[PDB]
């Protein structure tokens, strides 16, 4: 189910770029606040998902010199 | 004298070496 | 119960990683709280059960050297 | 998706660095709030996808020296 | 009485870990906080009386090189 | 009377780690509000008066070496 | 009335330290905030009270050496 | 003057270490609140107004030293 | 004029010092704050005014040696 | 007409650092406040006006050295 959350996280990732991670949606009686996270760690959680899953390549083995 | 009995504030105060013959302080470990 | 509490804690992670963790809800004269924990903090708990458990290797014995 | 992705971000900086980038509204009991994002990170946000989409070069390579 | 209390301050190490760590709930005009710990302090604290009580081994006498 | 006193102190230690040390209860008219303490404190302070109490070691004097 | 004030403060560090120092107390229509101290200037006040008190040996002359 | 004053400021003191120094009041319309001083800065007060009054040596001279 | 506030400064201080220095007080819509300042400043304000004026002795230049 | 702000200037100082520099009135309806200044800067410029009004020398010159 890895590209489940994937696309949900590169989307929140997106989402949460712009203007639209609402942290508390306030209606008369009825207060919900969730908690936020930085930028970072959150494309940390994004860094850490995808290669774990068998997506395309995104890291090569460090860089060799010939002169 | 003053080394031989206490030393300088305790310093040597518990060291009492048995003082015995030769054989006495050798051949009881000696093998 | 660690399989469930693997599941548990991999979910509570993602939800949170998203928008999802609860930091609090209000309803008219009855809110409760929940202490935000952090994200890192998290993953060494992630990371701590998930070895200790019968979960598969994930990291093995740091790496040799030949020419 | 990335070009609108991208188009997206540009407006979010522009709107966000002159005057618009709504922190939060409130309709008479009816509130949200959003949470807010640095300028440097989304520039950066905005500096990844803009090379890894298929726009032009932006950043050519090291630089030679000649006498 | 150790064990039983291990595994229920076991326990509320993983209810404050995900979400359950209940800070405070309020009703019409009835309203309690807790005091709320850290997280660490708690897995040294959890890690203090596991060791004092008989379960398994968790600990080596450190560790020989040989050759 | 230090027995009971060490047995309030450790009482006063594990609720105090889990969710129990209550911070202050309000209720509609009528609330007390009481002082937090550091765990590091009631860990410090349950030490020393255990070792000073009737019970029995703890902890012994500094270790030496033989080859 | 040395005695009398140590024991005092003995036991108002008791119960400081567990959990009753009384921050603040509002009963409807009133309340009063007694101020807050740390511990550790408690515990050295006590301390200073006791060795200044009557009471047995707590101290020792630094300490000797002989081989 | 200067007696009462000192055994006033060390009753200060006293009650302040322990409980009884009440930093705000308030009776439904009437309150007060009073600037709170530190406990290092009271001690040094009473220690310099207690070798200025007429109570005796307290403090002697430095130590010498003999073979 | 310079003994008055000396006096009254002196004053102050006990009066700051214990309880007394009322920070702001209210009675329902009547309600004034005055600006707090710390011990410090206060005692080093002390430390001048009544040496400038004809207060009697109480700095010696500095110290001799002899053998 | 320097001297009466340097008398209002010291003047000011005294029933500030006292108790009497009201931070803020209020009168149910009708409350101001003012911006509260520190000693520091204070006694700096009172000290400025001192010197450039007429008033004759304070502060003299260096200091010599003689055998």
């Amino acid at each position: 189910t890895r590209q489940e959350e994937l696309a949900a996280a590169r989307a929140a990732l997106h989402d949460l770029m712009t203007g639209k991670r609402v942290a508390t949606v306030q209606k008369d009686g009825r207060r919900v606040e969730f908690t936020a996270t930085s930028v970072s760690d959150l494309k940390k959680y994004i860094a850490e998902l995808e290669v774990q899953t068998g997506m395309t390549q995104r890291r090569r083995g460090p860089a060799g010199f010939y002169v | 004298y003053h080394g031989g009995g206490s030393g300088f504030g305790g310093q040597l105060r518990s060291w009492n070496p048995p003082s015995e013959s030769v054989d006495a302080a050798l051949l009881p470990n000696f093998t």
